[PDB]
């Protein structure tokens, strides 16, 4: 998407907070001034942390953004960016943003994505699947409450995956089973009580992990597998003393 | 082992620049209210807030002169 002629900044970027951010990036004098299409091309990255941004509308017009960093109270229509295949890096930190349908389907290039708590309190089916090159996935603090089986299944080059700070109570079987290259996985600060037998079974290139601060069900006939894995691997950041039972502390023999 | 440094050291363990600014902001000392109260007036995102609150708590304890050991 683009522009025929000169034009005022504020006509492209109706979000007042966004327009201000764009002007600073463009070495503007104000918000009023018209901008050439080439100027939009010049900017390759955007980094803002204002509470007053509610829309990146007009984000689409600048194709050569490779790197987007945004934090705010609320973000309303990240639809503007569903068309940027030039963005390798996307960091979104907001109290709520709204996941359109298929938003991620066209940014094949980006390798690192950090998301935020969305409307549905969950991740929509097939959210990430167009995302092959993505190597880093931050879901920390998204407040997610469940997981859609196969959500991660198309994410092979996935170096790491942060699921800390959500309200997950269980993990779908073979949720992790499609990432050969995963090195570090964080599952701390959730509501896990137990994990699917064999969840971590295919996690070879896996170096570090976090398990503390989940309410694990410590009854004898289930968690033995989990205990065995902990006893039989050393990627446990914070040290296996960390993860703990209801009533007890460490996990333990039995 | 100077406070500025030490906080610099806590800070540095946050990767993202916007989050890093948050932690410096929480460090910066407020007089009439707690890390908690201070955080309410804020409208930034979840990462920011967790960073800003955590930085403020650590810096205040450091001001308290409690050993990292005694540090929660």
């Amino acid at each position: 998407e683009t522009i025929t002629v000169s034009t005022p900044i504020k006509q492209i970027f109706p979000d007042d907070a966004f327009a201000e951010t764009i002007k600073a990036n463009l070495k503007k004098k104000s918000v009023t001034d018209a901008v050439t299409q080439n100027e939009l091309n010049s900017i390759d990255q955007i980094i803002a942390n204002n509470s007053d941004i509610k829309s990146v509308q007009g984000i689409q017009y600048l194709p050569n953004v490779r790197y987007l960093a945004l934090g705010g109270n609320k973000l309303h229509d990240i639809s503007a960016l569903k068309e940027l295949t030039n963005l390798t890096y996307l960091f979104l930190d907001f109290n709520q943003l709204q996941l359109p349908n298929g938003v991620f389907d066209k940014l094949t290039n980006l390798k690192e994505l950090y998301l935020s708590p969305n409307q549905l309190q969950s991740l929509p089916d097939g959210v990430f699947d167009k995302l092959t090159n993505l190597t880093i996935l931050g879901l920390d603090m998204n407040q997610l409450q469940s997981l859609p089986k196969g959500v991660f299944d198309k994410l092979t080059n996935l170096t790491e995956l942060d699921l800390s700070y959500n309200q997950l109570q269980s993990l779908p079987k073979g949720v992790f089973d499609k990432l050969t290259q995963l090195k570090d996985l964080s599952l701390s600060y959730n509501q896990l009580k137990s994990v699917p037998d064999g969840v971590f079974d295919r996690l070879t290139s896996l170096q570090y992990i976090w398990l503390h601060d989940n309410p694990w069900d410590c009854t004898c006939p289930g968690i033995r597998y989990l205990s065995e894995w902990i006893n039989k691997h050393s990627g446990v950041v914070g040290g296996p003393d960390s993860a703990k039972c209801s009533g007890s502390g460490k996990p333990v023999r039995s | 082992s100077t406070l500025q440094k030490k906080i610099e050291e806590i800070a540095a363990k946050y990767k993202h620049s916007v989050v890093k600014k948050c932690c410096y902001d929480g460090a910066c000392v407020n007089n009439d209210e707690t890390c908690e109260q201070r955080a309410a007036r804020i409208s930034l995102g979840p990462r920011c807030i967790k960073a800003f609150t955590e930085c403020c708590v650590v810096a205040s304890q450091l001001r308290a002169n409690i050993s990292h050991k005694d540090m929660q």
